[PDB]
Parts: structure tokens; sequence; C-alpha cells
């Protein structure tokens, strides 16, 4: 429940993960990295850490092939300020991340750019994956994770999987038919509540 | 009531209005079928309306209802703000409700509103009865005091208090009911009286 | 749609120099809960602090409750 | 220059005392038109001292220039000064005359007022004049409360210097001044944060700042969450109306809100405007549904200002607390219910609050944000769920909470009472298969390749 | 000042109509009224006009800059032309007693372009 010095390592990765609008893809990795080190935290210990769901969706909005256009989840979406978005680079395969992408690159290669940019769609298409998993109880499932949802389905459009291969597609829809069965779970496992229902005094 | 001596109505801020007798510890009569608070209701006044009532609440609906069968309301009518007062007229025919920036006259005689009168800025909060039942007075959250004729409904006086007033009527004396004085209750806890003898 | 209900709040619990219960009942009864407090002794404490008898507990703003407290301390100080 | 400010203290006290004391006589006033611009010099060298010099020449031109009783000084002479004043890129000049004499006296306030106006009808010094103007945080209460002058305090009993209604009147056209010039970003941005309490109060006639606020209110985004105070000021003063005033506060409270830092301000507003008694119940459900379904994505330091706030709205109006003790009346509901589930007749994104069905609904954003990962967020998310004991929670114990004051919790403790560790650590924290264990990797390891 | 006027003549205000007449800021005060209450103005225009004659050349100003910026509508409304003629009716009568009055201001100015030369005489002397 309360530890010492688990729990404020905890809100260091809390205060990282909700402020931070990211001005580079090194603020995306130590985000990214953030976020598995928190879904660790709360492994076996099924809490909620509603920064990781909004920086995570956050995220697979701002690598934005088109634009997020409208209603788009209940987070804030920020600005990608220096083209931090992902260009007409299909050829460009998965990879898995390293360290060094915790250092800022100002000249860095646009070839550079695509195989870390989509490497991080797919290490987040993952996050997702892993969050969903440990967090079908918690019956405000349905209300925190329509818009993983509605994201992954506005990336699996025409004018937004031109940009991405065809792995990142098989992810994405990995993630909607699997996002679907929770949702029809949590749906017919939702009962209204009833909180006070008290034993009388003597 | 206005014509029986120990029966009296109840809006309630549940969902309930329910007629009383004085000498029973049960309501007599209760009636549903709202679904906010219910703030504002009266009885009919006439010879033939002999027990109806009026209410409207605040999920922006006036039911009327007849005590004879307490099923659900005989009339209603849906408005379109939160519905804070209701007068009838003494004709009986004819009804005002306040709801907002408007009040709204209706018929009870065959089911159809015949006017909504914006005058107000904010929100309409009591409505009087006035000379000889022939000019409705209309205070607002708005500071205002407005007084219309009954025939056409225009705006015919009004005037202008230091705060949002809540309550307003105008009080008749005595024989004939000429109207002694008009005391409004203000937001900021003052009762003004102005009087007029003649 | 937006009436002040900045008094509407008053049926509430007070707290006080001894007791942690004082309840709306007026102001001259509710002195009497205070231990050692008694029903003559409550009404000359009011006619110094300028409060009415028909006021209620919790109808006093919080720069009038405390000169209550004050006098209730040193009643040498006032009179007396 | 030390020596010549020496010279400058002798000769304002030879003039103090010429003047206090008193073809000829044209030399000696040729004398003070000569030391102006001498002393116009000296405020751009220490001009703090040129300063007390400057104010101390214009209590002598005003007690014996003249053959009249009336001490009348003079305002050009005065805007010279002004005007040198504002433009000087020196910030302690300008101090030490807010400190020492615009915030001491009030002479100097009304003919500063008039002066900046005639000064700014005829951008670093715009942003000058603001630092100014936002300098005088106090307003006087009434005429008895001025009661200190510099300058002949006048016997005339109905003097605009007298008058409440005149200092005022050139404060608020001083304002308007600078306003009709036009004002930036941070500009605008500062006088929205400090208006309700330091701007408006200022005013004769706030009638011209309802048509500003209005605009910046309608507009959107963090600016009309700025502005909410001074239309709420202007509703409350005199009572100017706003259309649609809690279908635009439905609409204000949104996807962002509760990561900005205005939200302290905000949830202060917020706690009057739902405290109003002729609300109703639909009304103040839809806040609260909107509030925890908004809840979802907030910082534990907006759960802790929301759901205290939850407590006192659920103990005002019990026509919302079917949002958390809902019983199927019905068997026939009940076995509807079982067959399939619930789903949520909340309608997000709806316009106007009082046709979202917020009623119907329930709080399992609230009872699922009670696995929080904070315990101090995870306990005051049980009082929705234990009882209800207290009868009010106050806000101003859980608001103006942030991450440095949660961060400086685990701080302000005990060193260490002696904790736990984690017993049988697997060795291969960072080996990418380990299949000779069984033990499943972690999956930082799984997706991050380290080598 | 335009939503304050717009309030006063919506709900037939004196106190805020008065304090926002009182007072560029013309300009942009009707330009950003409401078009139906321009024929409201006009009316309560006309009425201060009458009932006080020292408020002239300010109520003037307002009805010639109502008039400038609304002026088409007033023509899309135009089964309420009464209020224009109501207006007309007032400035004719404000320019009623012209041509006598130009003859006693001719015989005035005769008694002060004397006095002022009695007192450039007088000043010199």
């Amino acid at each position: 429940h309360f530890h010492q010095v688990c729990t404020p390592a905890m809100l260091a990765i809390a205060r990282y993960l909700g402020q931070k609008v990211p001005a580079a893809l090194s603020d995306f990795a130590v985000g990214i990295y953030l976020s598995i080190l928190a879904l660790q935290y709360q492994d076996f210990a099924k809490r909620y850490v509603p920064e990781m769901m909004n920086f995570l969706l956050n995220t697979l909005c701002a690598l934005a092939p088109e634009r997020a256009k409208s209603k788009l989840g209940n987070f804030p979406v920020h600005e990608p300020p220096a083209g931090i978005r992902i260009k007409d680079a299909t050829n460009t395969p998965i990879r898995q991340l390293n360290c060094g992408d915790c250092l800022r690159k100002d000249e860095l290669s646009p070839a550079e750019t695509s195989s870390l940019q989509i490497a991080i769609l797919s290490t987040a298409t993952a996050i997702l994956k892993s969050a969903a998993d440990t967090w079908h109880k918690l019956p405000a499932f349905i209300e925190s994770f329509q818009p993983a949802l509605s994201v992954a389905q506005h990336l699996l459009t025409k004018p937004n999987a031109s940009h991405l291969p065809s792995s990142l597609t098989s992810k994405l829809n990995d993630l909607a038919s699997h996002l679907s069965r929770l949702l029809q779970l949590s749906r017919l496992s939702r009962r209204p509540l009833e909180l006070h229902h008290h034993r009388p005094l003597a | 009531s206005p014509t029986e001596l120990t029966t009296l109505m109840s809006c309630s801020d549940d969902k309930t209005v329910r007629l009383w007798d004085l000498p029973s510890n049960d309501p007599t009569r209760l009636f549903t079928g709202h679904t906010d608070y219910v703030r504002c209701g009266a009885f009919m006044p006439g010879s033939a309306n002999s027990n109806l009532l009026v209410s409207g609440s605040y999920d922006e609906t006036v039911r009327v209802w007849d005590a004879r069968a307490p099923g659900g309301a005989v009339m209603t009518f849906k408005h379109a703000d939160p519905i804070e007062d209701v007068l009838p007229l003494p004709s009986g025919t004819t009804l005002l409700a306040a709801s907002g920036n408007a009040i709204s006259v209706l018929d009870l005689v065959a089911a159809k509103p015949l006017r909504l009168i914006t005058n107000h800025q904010k929100t309409v909060t009591s409505l009087s009865l006035a000379s000889q039942g022939r000019r409705v007075v209309s205070g607002s959250l708005d500071g205002h005091v407005k007084v219309f004729e009954t025939t056409s409904w225009n705006v015919v006086a009004g005037a202008k208090y230091p705060s949002p007033i809540l309550s307003l009527s105008v009080i008749t004396a005595g024989a004939s009911h000429d109207d002694r004085h008009l005391a409004v209750g203000m937001q900021s806890g003052v009762l003004s009286i102005r009087t007029r003898l003649s | 749609s937006l009436v002040s209900g900045e008094k509407t709040n008053f049926n509430h619990i007070l707290r006080l120099l001894n007791t942690n219960v004082d309840g709306k009942q007026k102001v001259v009864y509710a002195l009497t809960q205070i231990k050692g407090v008694g029903r003559r002794y409550s009404n000359l404490v009011c006619k110094k602090a300028d409060v009415d008898l028909k006021k209620r507990a919790g109808e006093l703003t919080s720069e009038e409750l405390e000169r209550l407290v004050t006098i209730i301390q040193n009643p040498l100080a006032y009179k007396i | 220059p030390k020596w010549s400010l020496a010279a400058a203290e002798a000769l304002c006290r030879v003039f103090v005392r010429l003047l206090a004391a008193g073809t000829i006589i044209n030399w000696l006033r040729d004398r003070l038109s000569d030391y102006d611009g001498v002393l116009l010099s000296m405020l751009q060298s220490l001009a703090v001292h040129a300063l007390v010099l400057a104010m101390a020449v214009l209590k002598a031109q005003a007690q014996h220039l003249t053959d009249r009783e009336e001490a009348i000084f003079p305002r050009s002479f005065f805007l010279e000064i002004i005007a040198v004043v504002l433009e000087s890129p020196i910030e302690h000049l300008r101090g030490h005359f807010s400190e020492n004499f615009v915030k001491k006296y009030d002479d100097i306030r009304f003919y500063t007022f008039e002066a900046i106006k005639h000064f700014l009808t005829e951008e670093d010094v715009r942003n000058n004049v603001f630092n100014l103007l936002l300098s005088i945080e106090d307003v006087p209460e009434s005429n008895d409360s001025l009661e200190n002058f510099f300058i002949e305090r006048p016997p005339k009993k109905k003097h605009p210097l007298l008058s409440l209604s005149q200092h005022k009147k050139q404060a608020q056209e001083a304002w308007l001044a600078f306003m009709h010039l036009g004002l930036s970003k941070e500009q605008r941005k500062k006088v929205l944060e400090v208006m309700s309490a330091s701007i408006a109060p200022w005013f004769t006639k706030p009638e011209m700042l309802m048509d500003f606020l209005t605009d910046c209110y309608n507009s959107g985004g963090s600016v009309s969450l700025l502005a909410l105070s001074g239309v709420f000021y202007l509703i409350q003063e005199r009572n100017l109306d706003y259309p649609e005033f809690y279908t635009k506060l439905y609409s204000l409270l949104d996807a962002d809100i509760l990561h900005s830092k205005y939200r302290s301000r905000f949830f202060r507003l917020l706690d009057t405007f739902l405290a109003s008694t002729h609300l109703p119940a639909v009304l103040v459900a839809s806040f609260i549904k909107r509030l925890a379904r908004l809840a979802l994505n907030a910082p534990p330091s907006a759960i802790v200002v929301i759901v205290p706030w939850f407590y006192n709205l659920f103990k005002k109006h019990p026509l919302t607390t079917f949002m958390m003790h809902r019983v199927p009346r019905t068997k026939e509901e009940r076995e509807k219910l079982e067959k399939d589930g619930l789903d949520d007749p909340f309608l997000p994104n709806e316009t106007d609050p009082m046709e979202t069905r917020a009623i119907d609904s329930c709080l399992w954003e609230i009872v699922q944000l009670q696995s929080h990962y904070h315990p101090n967020v995870a306990t005051i998310c049980k009082i929705i769920s234990e009882q209800f004991t207290k009868q009010a929670y106050n806000l101003e114990d859980f608001l103006d909470h942030s991450y440095g004051s949660l961060l400086e919790a685990e701080m302000t403790k005990e060193v260490k009472k002696p904790p736990v560790i984690e017993f049988m650590i697997p060795k291969h924290i960072f080996t990418k298969a380990a299949p000779e264990e069984e033990k499943k990797d972690s999956l930082l390891v799984s997706l991050w390749d380290f080598g | 000042l335009g939503t304050v006027l717009n309030q006063a003549l919506r709900t037939d205000d004196s106190d805020l109509l008065e304090s926002c007449l009182q007072t560029l800021i013309i300009q942009n005060t009707i330009n950003r009224m409401d078009s139906s209450l321009a024929g409201t103005l006009l009316s309560k225009l006309a009425a201060r006009m009458h009932r006080r004659p020292g408020r002239a050349f300010g109520l003037m100003r307002w009805i010639q800059w109502t008039l400038v910026a609304h002026g088409g509508a007033l023509v899309t409304q135009p089964d309420l032309i009464n209020r224009l003629t109501e207006l007309s009716r007032v400035l004719e009568e404000r320019s009623r007693g012209l041509s006598s009055l130009l003859a006693l201001k001719g015989k005035l100015d005769m008694l002060d372009a004397q006095l002022k030369y009695r007192k450039a005489l007088k000043m010199a002397g």
C-alpha cells in the first residue's frame, strides 16, 4: 500500500509522465521507458496509471500520419512542433529500442528518424496490449479504453495506412480485435453500483 | 386550498406533489410524474375547476392534475428552461409559467400554449397578480419588476431594485381589493415595501 | 439560476474553546453548552459584543465568532 | 558626480527655504525653470535620491508659487517627471517611485493617473506603464479612508481630490487609455489573472470590462478559464449577465482543464457556482459525471481536489446519490441486467447539462480510481465508498496541491522507519530469455534490446 | 459596451442605458450592438432628446452613428418605420425657429463685438 522509497519513484515517473509535452524524440523514448517501468510497478497489484494512459495515447496520436481531427479521447492532445511525425517511409521495418535514444540529435537523418518512430509506435502497441491484459478488471475499463480503440481505428484509416508498414497494421489490428473482445467482456460484466449496503448498528 | 379550509398541497424536493388534509396524519393523495425537483405549484381557482392542481418542476415541465384520478397528469407542457414560478389566472382558463428568461401564457381549456413573453435578461423568479386581476407583476434576478396587461401582454410599466429580487407580491387592502403596497424580497436580505394610499 | 448560498450552510457543528460540539441552537443557548458557563451568565456575554439574541449560532461571521472566545477567557478585562 | 549630488541637496534646501520664506523677481522665477532640467538630467544617472529632491521641489512649488492659499502644483512638470521615469530603463528608479510615494500617498496617485493618461495618449515603455499600473493593488473603501495627503488636504469638502469617485474615475480613464492603445499577450494574461481583486474594483463603471471579458471568455482556451473570475465579479457587483452561463461552464470544463495551473482558482470559483440553491439535480449530477470521466485522466493533485467537492455536492443534493447506490427495483430488470450487461446511459460530448443523462449513470470512474497508485489518492477516493459521517469537507485543506508538495510529502517524514525488501531476486534482470529458470522475463527486457 | 447596450435595450433598463450613454467607444458600441435593438435605441434616444434639450450633441452623435452602421438593418425591418417617423418629428422640432434665431444671433453679435472692442480699448488704456 505505502512505502517510503518505492512509491516516491512511482511519483517521479508520474511527474515526468503526466506533464512534459514532448519537444523531441528523446522525450518520447524516455516516456516509453517510464511507461513500461510503471507497468512493472503495477503488475500483480492491479492499480491504474492515468498519466501512463494519456501519455501513451498522446504518443500514438502525436506520431501523426495525418492529424488528430476530432473526438480522440478525453486526454490532452498536444502539438508535434518540429515535424515530429511519421512520413511516407513504409520500407523501414520494426526494431527494438536502445537506450541511446535518450540523447538529443538535431542533426539526425530522416532515414534515422523513421525507424525510431516506427519502433516507438510498435512498442507502444505492445504497452497497450500489456496494459489491457493487466487491466481487464477495474470497471472504468470501457471509459478508459474506448480512446485506445478509437485511436487505433483512426490509425487504421486510408489517409493513415500509407505511411505505416504492414507490420504496424498487423500490430494495430491485433490491438483492435483484442480491445473489441475485452470491451465486449467488460460491457457484459458491468453491473450497476451498490456501494452503501450498510449494517445497521445494534 | 382557496375554497376548502383543511385541504393543502405540497411540492417537495424529490419528485412528489401531494394533497394533505389537516385532521389526518396521512397524505390524502399522491402525484408523481416529475423527473427533477418540483418547486412551484398552485391550486386552480374557479367554480368548475374545483379539484385541479398545477405544479411546474425543474425538469422544464408544467403538469396539471385532476385530483379525482390519481394517475398521471391531465395536461403537460414542456418548456425549455427550469420552471421557476407558476400562477393561474383568476378566470381559471389561462396560466402563466415563468421559466428562465421568459414567461409563457398557456390555455387549459383546449390544451395549447398561447404566447411566450420574453422581457427579462436574467431568470424570472416570482409572478404576482395585480390590481383587480388585471395586471401581472413579474420579478426577476435582473433586479427588475415589470407589470404586464392581461389582455394583450405588453410591458406596461416597471421598476429596478438594487439587488436581484427573489420574491414579489402586491397585496390588497380589503373590500374590493385595492392594492395597498408592493413588497419585494431581494437576495441582499431586504424586504422593500412601497406603499400607496388612496 | 444563480442565487448566493453563502449563508445556507449553517446547521453544522461549530468548534470552540473547550467543547468540540456546539451546533446551532441560538446565541445564548449555545453558550450554556460550554462547561462552567451558566444560564444567567450567557446573557451578560452577549450584551457586550453587540451580538443579537435573535440570531443563532452559525449565523455569525469569522470575526464575530472569536469575539466571544476572547471575552470568555478574561471576564475582568471587559468590566464586570 | 557625488559632489554634484551634494550641490543638488544643498540647492534644494536653499530653494525650499527661499520659497517657505517668500524686474527683481523675474530671475527669482527663472531659478526653478533652470533647475528643472538639472533634476531631469539627474534622474538619469544615483537617481534614487534625485527623486526625493524632485518630490520635495514639487512640495515647495505647491506651497508657495502663488498668491492664493490653494496649492496648485504643476501637472506639466510632474508629467515630464513621469515621462522620464516611465522611459528610463532602470528598475530601481520606478521601484523607489512606486514604493515610497504612489503606494504611500494619494495626490501622487491621482495626478500620476492623469499624467499616465496624457502620456499614453501621446513597447518597452508600454511594459513599464503596465508594471506601474499593476502596482497599486489596494483600493480605498470610502471618502474618509483617503485621509493622508502630500500637499494641501483640501478644505473644499467637495474637491475631486476628496471624492473617491474621481480617483476611481481617473484610474479607470488611465486603464482605458492603456487598453485602447492595446496590450500584448502576457500583459493580457496578467490582467485577466489579477482583474477581480485589483483592476475591476478601480472602475466607477466596469461595463466596458464586461464587453472585454465576454469577448475573451467566448474566445476559448485557457483565457476563458482566466476570464471566468471577472465575469463572476461583473455578474456579482452590477448584474450584467452572461446568456447561457451553465452550458458555458459545461462546455468549459473539458479534456485538458485539470492539467492547467489556474485550476485552483477555477475550482474555488466552481465551489461558489455550484453552491447555488437554484440548481436542478440533472445539472448538478452532470457536473459530477463529467468531472469523474475527466478525473479518469487527471493528476493525483487533481483527484484530491475533485472527490471532497463531490462529497459536499452529494451531501447537499441527495437525488444525485443514486449515482452510488442504484438498486434494480424490478426483478425483470434484474434478469435483463444479468442476461446482457448494462451500457452507461451517460451521454458525453452533449451540449446541455440538463439533457445529459448523468442521472441513471453511476460513478464507476471513481470506484475505479480507488485503485490509484498513490496511497493518499487511493484513500481519498474511499470517502465515496465508506460512510457519510463528516458533515462537510472544506476545500482549502485540499487545494493548491501539486507535484512539489506530493514529492516533499515523502521528504518531510522520518529518514527511514526500517523498510522491507524483495526476497528471491532473479539474476536475469536484463537477460533476454533465461530459458532454464521457467520464470518469465521482464516486459522491459521483452520490449527493450540491451546490446 | 456592446453587450451592456444590448442588455439595456433588450430589458428596457434606464441605469445601464444612461451609464453607457454618458460616455471610439461609441463606434465600437454601435458596431457590436445587435441589429434588432437599433429601432429601440432610436426611440430611446428620441425620447431623451425631447425630454431634455441640453443633451443634443451626444445624442445626435449616437443617432448619426446608428444610422450609419445599421442602415439596411432598418430597411429589412420595414414595418417599423414609425420609429424613424418619431425621430423625424423630434429633429423637425429641434430645427424649428432657425431664421428668427439667426436674426437674434446677429442682433446679439453686434453687442458682443462692441463689448469686445471696448474691452480691447480698456486693456490698452
